[PDB]
């Protein structure tokens, strides 16, 4: 149904910051590189940004 | 701070709220008080997560970590949840790593209970992030 983008597909866990990206059943997986950790949004979901804890 | 140094510790998770803990662990094992479990394989270096009762956890690969996470649980719907896990790496670095399940099929305000936090374990409670994006 029309309501999400395609996780992976639309660059969520691929910032300038993070390291890998992994769709999966229920949503998708992000992975960040060594500066940076991944702060979750006011929905439910993940990126990266610069290490300092939980983002 | 909520300071736990403990081996498990709970936290009371609300939809439009976060939980994070910075625990020291090596394979953390959770699970929340309406459908999520994971277990952080730190040693294998892999995250397995499941949603529901009995289900299957999905691997996210772990880039070798020393022991220092921080694990962070937020819910902005009902089934709608993230994980954040943060770990210091044994490659000199750091590491961190998330999932999301936009649908683990939950209701707001669960009880998480984080076990496996071994020592240094420090809970902290926040409010949800910001900025919606998944593929459901």
């Amino acid at each position: 149904l029309s309501e999400t983008p395609a996780a992976c597909s639309s660059n969520p866990c691929g910032p300038e910051a993070a390291g890998t990206c992994k769709e999966t059943n229920s949503g998708y997986i992000c992975r960040c590189n060594q500066g940076y950790r991944i702060s979750l949004d006011g929905t439910g979901n993940v990126t990266c940004i610069v290490r300092q804890e939980s983002g | 701070k909520t300071e736990i140094h403990g081996d498990s510790t709970k936290a009371t998770l609300e939809e439009g709220q976060q939980l994070t803990l910075t625990f020291i662990s090596t394979k953390l094992d959770v699970a929340v008080g309406s459908c999520h479990s994971l277990v952080a394989n730190f040693l294998d270096g892999f995250l397995k997560f499941q949603t529901g009762s009995n289900s299957a956890f999905d691997v996210v690969e772990v880039e070798e970590p020393a022991g220092p996470a921080v694990l962070t649980i937020g819910l902005g719907h009902k089934g709608r949840l993230a994980v954040v896990l943060d770990y210091t790496r044994l490659n000199a670095a750091l590491g961190s790593a998330a999932y999301v399940v936009e649908d683990s099929g939950c209701s707001s305000s669960e009880e998480v209970s984080f076990q496996g936090v071994g020592s240094g374990a420090t809970l902290v409670v926040t409010t949800l992030g910001e900025s919606p994006t998944a593929v459901s």
